[PDB]
């Protein structure tokens, strides 16, 4: 932060588009607007400052607008000592050597999976094509899925720079994932990457010979790479994720600083329930891009609900939408429930109501996304606001029982909501959630 | 002689008691005495007396009872006296009892009690006294839960209520008139190097790992809402809780306030994220913030000075960054050199950034937030010798809000941050 | 390059649950989990399956079918899962106990898991309830009932330490469990309540709490690594304790996993669904540090076993 503010002109003229100098200081030690922007900078502290600035791992981009995924990033081993900032990718592999049926119920998964969880759209993000030895039916492959209308990004799997050369026109457009630089070809694969800044797969036997291979192609000075663990085994394979990791980051080795690519498909051998478990294991232990063999809800859900949790950063507390959460069909007649949508006071409470044994529809004031206390003290989780959330959601028309229960720790605001709203009656609890169910009774 | 206690489970009183009961209303026609307030007089006191003075369990109503007011719902002074007496109990968790007897005297249904020590006022219900409710229960709701709450260090309780106007007056000038000066000189005169056991706390780690808040008599916690005196009572009330004695011993820098001990139990709380700490400056390892913090001081270099913002300040500070922005950085238990989340009481105490210059670095305050501390702000920097009006020097929202228009204004001040050696 | 050589001064006890050759033992990693090319991963996790001294009524149907016969008696449930699945563990959830349902008296509770205990080689896991005071009752009789085959006392939180430690660890010569709710500190002060009554780190394993995936589960990923790191990298030692989480328990009650064909027909299957949220569930709290977990699906201790294998072997 202000490290890089002594090498700054300090001259608050706004050429970066931040108003001071200050501002741009701290800025780009969180790594957000980076260095480029300000361009009044003294050559002699412009090269200095581009070194040290530079983040240890890179970030990737792959596909285009709708389908844009950010690969990497990552500053931590750990999501408390900070918030993991991209989260890892999910790919349904496809290789020429299928059937037409067998295809087909792949696109229709890859379509008929989708849907919103918290306002984040959980889908399938890539499409990787494998070429397994006949071209003729390699570029069928890549032409029906663009033909089936699949909103995915792609991510060609070839070590064949003859087939890949024919094969990277087709979704050159879309801004793909270009794999298969190995020992022998990289020279010809960077050459064919280097025009189009597409993201370039590495492939090698063993950490060793990775890290000697990634180096020739930085030579080359081409970095928009993608590294690939490998491994024969899942032991293996993992300790090379986790190596390449703890490389980069423990080690403060630049070398190492690229997103992994890790394909769960071959390791698990079509394994659906060790596919979901190896997934978790990758999501958590840095894997950038997992891909799997099919997709469906049996896999989607804990994964993708998963990967919400982990990757939401731990100083913004995690959110739940707002308005009236009916539990357990709701209905015309029923008590109503009170909470500050912190999202763990609502699992923890949902979670203590989930058997659905009296039915209640839980209303959920605006207190700042905030925990019940906190919100009170700041004032958000208030009388007036549990009252006017009242009108705002209409909760009088879904239910005709006055019976309204409240936080318990809540206590002041008991005399206060009578106030406001009169015909309804407050019930106030204690502020264990064990006793969530006993008023639930009623 | 084998220092045995017996609890007490039911509490003797017949109307239900609850901590749901508090936060009632009683209805401006259902009330039957409503003691205190503008209309009499009402106080109470929690004191630290020898064994000698205090019987266990004894509850004294002198004056009119509750059952006298027949007629229209009266108003009678009202005087609770509580004596409390215990091998460990001293004067500095007076308060402390005291404050829990506001939600003790709450939890009673019919009876509601608002207000601290002379400013106090109960207005008692109807349902309550059809009951059998008397004044002598008051005395036993705060005894059985005085022994019961603070049972580590109260081994006596005796409460005497007083509703007789004469008796109400006097007691009050020799019990608790006096005791509220000791309160007060003791909260106001205590400083850094008087004291020798400084305090950590860790209960906004749930959020911040990294997170370790040292307090002292001059720097209280950024939430503000914790003190030394607090923290003190906290580690005597609950040995394995949030608050843990930190040890004043082995000096390395005085003026920075920099401690072998202190760098020793900060390692040890934050899991050895932070190691070395200071407690009186913002440059040279500054304390790390949470994120309850209500202001936030960031380092104006160009003005050679700080700058403060609130939270409910919601537009552009000097430094081009507004509060959300200045709190995305310096929250989450990180060491951010120049800047600092810190209390509302913090701002005019002689330790604010003492290493740093001391408190003249201050030249941009949000008006609202300059106005709250301008009286305590301006004696502070008469003790750095300077004209009172420390904050009529202090730039505000009103006057300017960019960098280049708050240095003319503080050139032509005569400011005494510009004249100071240079901070970075 | 240079190969991370990450060196911590920590170690994690070992507590041993059960008596005989099935007796198991937990804890004694000096790394993070599965990192086995780091040092020493002490005991194998251990997999454990949930039963109940009650038919199960919430259970999916996938899970009514295999237990038909078995689920009325819990000797004979017990028996069966022990036969047919070979656990480390079983769990027996004493769900007749809790107020909030079919409450019955302690002594009741502690009659069937003395039948249990007795009729099985694999160390047992009594679960108790949800409410503080009940188990404060509940764990007494039925330690003193199932006394001689060294049980594993489960949930005793800072309110009624002072009763199931007692009448666990100290007098009948059994285990606990000291729960907390999903914080590093709140777990250290309870294994400090613990040590400071007479119990060392090798009679009682911790629960630093569970989740189930997408339902506040990175507040339990987040304890799980702070309390990981600072047992072996701080070389804490009121944390140097093992780790059991419970993940049939939360895992298997959430919409995703109970909700049939019927209720939601896109999500597919009821029984891979429920399969599913358990494997991811245990999946990812074992490669944040948990050194046991609680499945109820036969089919997820067989899938979680496998991860276990392939990872160490
Ligand atoms: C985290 C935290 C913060 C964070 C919150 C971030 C986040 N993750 O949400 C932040 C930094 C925002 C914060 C800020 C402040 N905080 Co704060 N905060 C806390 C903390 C550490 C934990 C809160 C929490 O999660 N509690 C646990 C949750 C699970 O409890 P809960 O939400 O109440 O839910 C339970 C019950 O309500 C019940 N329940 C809920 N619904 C229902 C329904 C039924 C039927 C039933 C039976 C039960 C039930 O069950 C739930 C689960 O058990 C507490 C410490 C403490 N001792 O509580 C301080 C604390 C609450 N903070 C406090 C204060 C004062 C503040 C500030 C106002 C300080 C200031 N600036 O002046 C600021 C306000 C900031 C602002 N915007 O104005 C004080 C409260 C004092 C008071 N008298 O109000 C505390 C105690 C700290 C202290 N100094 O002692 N805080
Ligand atoms: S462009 Fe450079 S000199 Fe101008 S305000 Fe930005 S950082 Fe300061
Ligand atoms: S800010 Fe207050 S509540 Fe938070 S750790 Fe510091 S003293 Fe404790
Ligand atoms: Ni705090
Ligand atoms: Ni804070």
């Amino acid at each position: 932060g202000l490290n890089i503010f002594k090498l700054t002109p300090k001259k608050n003229c706004k050429d970066c588009g931040f108003p001071t100098c200050l501002a741009f200081s701290m800025k780009v030690a969180a790594g957000a607007v980076e260095i480029g922007k300000c361009p009044h900078m003294s050559d002699e502290a412009m090269e200095k400052l581009a070194e040290a600035t530079a983040p240890i791992m890179k970030t990737i981009t792959i596909g285009k607008g709708d389908n844009e995924y950010k690969l990497g990033g990552e500053t931590v081993l750990f999501r408390h000592e900070k918030t993991f900032v991209n989260r890892n990718r999910f790919a349904v592999a496809f290789s020429d050597s299928m059937d037409d049926a067998e295809v087909d119920a792949k696109i229709q998964h890859i379509k008929d999976v989708d849907y919103v969880r918290i306002g984040e759209q959980m889908k399938t993000e890539f499409a990787a094509i494998k070429y397994a030895g006949n071209k003729d039916k390699y570029l069928a492959l890549i032409n029906k899925i663009k033909a089936s209308g699949v909103k995915v990004a792609y991510a060609l799997v070839c070590e064949d720079v003859a087939v890949m050369k024919e094969a990277l026109p087709l979704v050159k457009d879309e801004n793909p994932l270009v794999y298969g630089a190995n020992k022998d070809n990289f020279k010809e694969m960077v050459e064919l990457v280097k025009g189009d800044k597409l993201a370039l797969g590495v492939k090698a036997d063993g950490l060793e010979a990775l890290y000697g291979l990634v180096e020739e192609i930085q030579k080359l000075g081409y970095k928009n790479l993608v590294l690939d663990p490998g491994g024969k085994s899942i032991k293996e394979a993992f300790e090379n994720t986790v190596q390449i990791r703890r490389i980069n980051i423990e080690g403060q080795d630049r070398t190492f600083g690229y997103p992994s690519i890790i394909f769960l498909d071959e390791l698990t051998k079509a394994d659906k329930f060790m596919e979901v478990a190896l997934s978790t294991l990758f999501t958590l232990k840095y894997g950038s891009l997992l891909v799997l063999s099919d997709m469906d809800y049996s896999r989607a859900l804990p994964l993708y609900s998963i990967r919400q949790n982990v990757f939401t950063d731990p100083q913004k507390p995690m959110t739940v939408d707002l308005g009236i959460h009916g539990i357990n069909n709701p209905d015309e007649n029923s008590p109503v429930l009170c909470t500050v949508d912190f999202a763990l006071t609502y699992f923890l409470v949902s979670g203590e109501v989930e058997r659905s044994k009296v039915p209640v529809w839980m209303v959920i004031p605006d207190a700042g996304g905030y925990s019940v206390l906190t919100s009170w003290a700041a004032g958000k989780f208030t009388g007036a606001a549990i009252a006017d959330e009242i009108k705002k959601c209409g909760i009088a028309e879904k239910t005709k029982n006055r019976t309204l229960l409240i936080p318990g720790k809540v206590a002041v605001l008991k005399g206060e909501l009578e106030e406001l709203l009169p015909d309804w009656n407050i019930v106030i609890s204690s502020t264990e959630a064990m006793f969530i169910p006993k008023l639930l009774k009623e | 002689a084998r220092n045995i206690k017996i609890k007490i489970t039911e509490i003797p009183i017949p109307v239900s008691f609850a901590a749901a009961f508090e936060g009632e209303r009683i209805r401006k026609n259902d009330m039957l005495a409503e003691f205190g307030g503008n209309k009499t007089k009402a106080w109470e006191l929690v004191m630290c007396a020898d064994q000698g003075e205090v019987e266990d369990h004894k509850i004294e109503v002198i004056g009119p009872d509750i059952d006298t007011i027949d007629k229209a719902p009266g108003r009678m002074p009202l005087g609770m006296l509580i004596k409390v007496s215990g091998t460990n109990m001293q004067k500095d968790f007076e308060p402390v009892l005291e404050r829990r007897l506001h939600y003790f005297l709450n939890y009673i249904e019919g009876v509601m009690h608002v207000g601290q020590r002379n400013l106090t006022w109960v207005r008692i219900g109807k349902e309550a006294f059809e009951k059998g409710f008397r004044l002598k229960h008051f005395g036993e709701v705060i005894y059985a839960k005085m022994l019961d709450e603070f049972g580590s260090v109260v081994d006596k309780c005796e409460v005497t209520i007083i509703t007789d106007p004469g008796k109400a007056e006097e007691l009050e000038g020799k019990y608790a008139v006096p005791r509220y000066k000791e309160r007060d000189a003791r909260l106001e005169s205590l400083v850094d190097e008087k004291v020798d056991t400084f305090y950590s706390c860790n209960l906004c780690q749930s959020f911040a790992p990294a997170h370790v808040c040292i307090v002292t008599p001059e720097r209280l916690g950024l939430c503000g809402a914790v003190s030394w005196l607090d923290a003190k009572a906290t580690l005597e009330l609950n040995p394995t809780g949030p608050c843990q004695a930190v040890p004043k011993e082995g000096v390395v820098d005085e003026n920075l306030g920099i401690w072998e001990k202190v760098n020793e139990t900060v390692s040890k709380i934050s899991q050895g994220a932070v190691t070395s700490v200071t407690l009186y400056s913002i440059l040279q390892d500054p304390m790390t913030s949470c994120g309850c913090f209500e202001c936030i001081t960031g380092i104006m270099p160009e003005a050679n000075g700080v700058v403060m913002v609130n939270r409910e300040f919601g537009a552009t500070t000097p430094l081009g960054m507004t509060f959300g922005e200045l709190a995305s950085m310096t929250g989450g238990g990180v060491q951010t050199p120049g800047f600092m989340g810190h209390g509302r009481q913090f701002i005019a105490s002689k330790k604010f950034m003492k290493g740093e210059g001391g408190l003249g670095r201050i030249v941009w305050m949000p008006k609202e937030l300059k106005d709250f501390v301008a009286e305590k702000l301006n004696k502070t920097a008469k003790e750095l010798y300077n004209i009172d009006n420390f904050a009529d020097m202090i730039c505000d929202e009103t006057i300017a809000t960019e960098s280049e228009e708050v240095v003319k204004f503080l050139e032509e001040k005569g400011h005494p941050a510009l004249k100071m050696d240079p901070i970075m | 390059f240079k190969k991370p050589t990450q060196k911590f001064s920590g170690k994690i006890g070992e507590v041993e649950i059960g008596t005989g050759e099935k007796a198991l033992k937990l804890g004694g990693e000096s790394v993070l989990p599965f990192y086995t090319f780091d040092g020493d991963t002490g005991n194998t996790p251990k997999v454990g399956m949930e039963i109940l001294d009650v038919y199960p009524e919430d259970w999916i149907d996938p899970l009514k079918d295999i237990y038909k016969d078995v689920a009325k008696d819990p000797v004979k449930w017990a028996q069966f899962v022990e036969e047919k699945y070979s656990p480390d563990f079983i769990c027996l959830r004493l769900i007749s106990a809790d107020p909030n349902g079919t409450d019955a008296a302690p002594e009741d509770c502690a009659k069937t898991a003395k039948a249990v205990v007795e009729a099985i080689k694999t160390p047992l896991v009594v679960a108790g309830t949800g409410n503080h005071e009940k188990d404060a009752k509940l764990f007494e009789k039925v330690a003193q009932e199932t006394e001689g085959h060294n049980i594993l006392l489960m949930s005793a939180v800072e309110d009624n330490y002072k009763s199931v430690g007692a009448a666990g660890v100290m007098a009948y010569n059994d285990k606990v469990v000291a729960e907390s709710s999903v914080d590093i500190n709140l777990a250290k002060q309870i294994n400090i309540l613990m040590n400071q009554l007479g119990i060392d780190n090798t009679k009682f394993v911790d629960n630093v709490g569970c989740a189930a995936g997408g339902y506040g589960y990175e507040y339990v990923i987040s304890t799980l690594d702070r309390v990981k790191l600072a047992a072996l990298g701080q070389d804490d030692k009121t944390l140097q304790v093992p780790i059991i989480s419970p993940v049939s328990f939360e895992a298997c009650k959430v919409k995703e996993a109970m909700d049939s064909e019927e209720d939601s027909p896109q999500w597919g299957s009821q029984e891979d669904r429920t399969v599913s949220m358990e494997v991811a569930t245990a999946s990812g709290v074992l490669a944040s540090g948990t050194d046991a977990v609680i499945l109820r699906h036969p089919k997820s201790v067989e899938v979680i076993r496998n991860f276990i294998k392939e990872l160490l072997g």
